[PDB]
């Protein structure tokens, strides 16, 4: 069983930047990120393929979040810019032995909290 | 929403590159064109 | 002006991975990477824009290299997978106060060597 | 060589999203299609 360990979560202000990373004990074809907000169902965030490295994003994060993976290090990184308060959620990294990420991936991380707060 | 050789995933709410499906047993109809040429 | 400092270069093997990063003392709209091989012209590799974060790559590295940027930290990262021996070059990071990366940008880096050894 | 809303830059040898050129003095011809009919929200 692959183990997924996440890091980088915390508190940010609207318009800020935050990097999440997730280290896997083994290499799967698809690596990515989901998120779950309070009182909502877990939703897909981003994912990236092993070879070729093709990234795809949910429509609500495209143009604001990028994703990149180190296949040697077996890590995945989600770089978030232009954060909105609605981006507050638990972010779970996921690994999937599939061509495209599935909403029931083989493996899950513990979940790292990301809290985006308004200004004033 | 998606580009020429992408397909939209209802459950991911994301546009996926069709080349991730040429290897699969049944690519989406919209992709067959690109995946293995028209 | 704006100064760019590069990090992460070195020796890698064919099929391997390598992460280059570049720290800028200031914020420009376009960040990215060029590379120069011995006896060849300096060529564009990748770039990413401030808002929206839109990544664009040279034809020869698309599907193998990705790029991200931290707008708060003013950093830009080139993640390389599927390295080939012809990826051996001096990798310069570049900043541009333009909507799209120019081949004559405002700011250049010192360039960091990246060498892709072959096997056998 | 590129997408519907992308143009090719020969000097970069790269596909560029036409969104980065709407604010140009002269967006590329294949981009005016998308930029003249966009939305700012």
């Amino acid at each position: 069983e692959v183990q997924l360990v996440e890091s980088g979560g915390g508190l940010v202000q609207a318009g800020g930047s935050l990097r999440l990373s997730c280290a896997a004990s083994g290499r799967t074809f698809t690596m990515g990120w989901f998120r779950q907000a309070p009182g909502k169902e877990r939703e897909f965030v981003a994912a990236i393929s092993l070879s070729p490295t093709l990234a795809y994003y949910a429509e609500s994060v495209k143009g604001r979040f990028t994703i990149s993976r180190d296949n040697a290090k077996n890590t995945v990184v989600l770089q978030m810019n232009s954060l909105k308060p609605e981006d507050t959620a638990l972010y779970y990294c996921a690994a999937d032995r599939k061509s495209v990420m599935s909403i029931r991936p083989d493996y899950w991380g513990q979940g790292t909290q990301v809290t985006v707060s308004s200004h004033h | 929403q998606c580009s020429q050789n992408e397909y939209f995933d209802s459950l991911l709410h994301a546009c996926i590159p069709c080349q991730l499906r040429c290897s699969s047993n049944t690519p989406p109809l919209t992709c067959q064109r690109y995946c293995n040429a028209s």
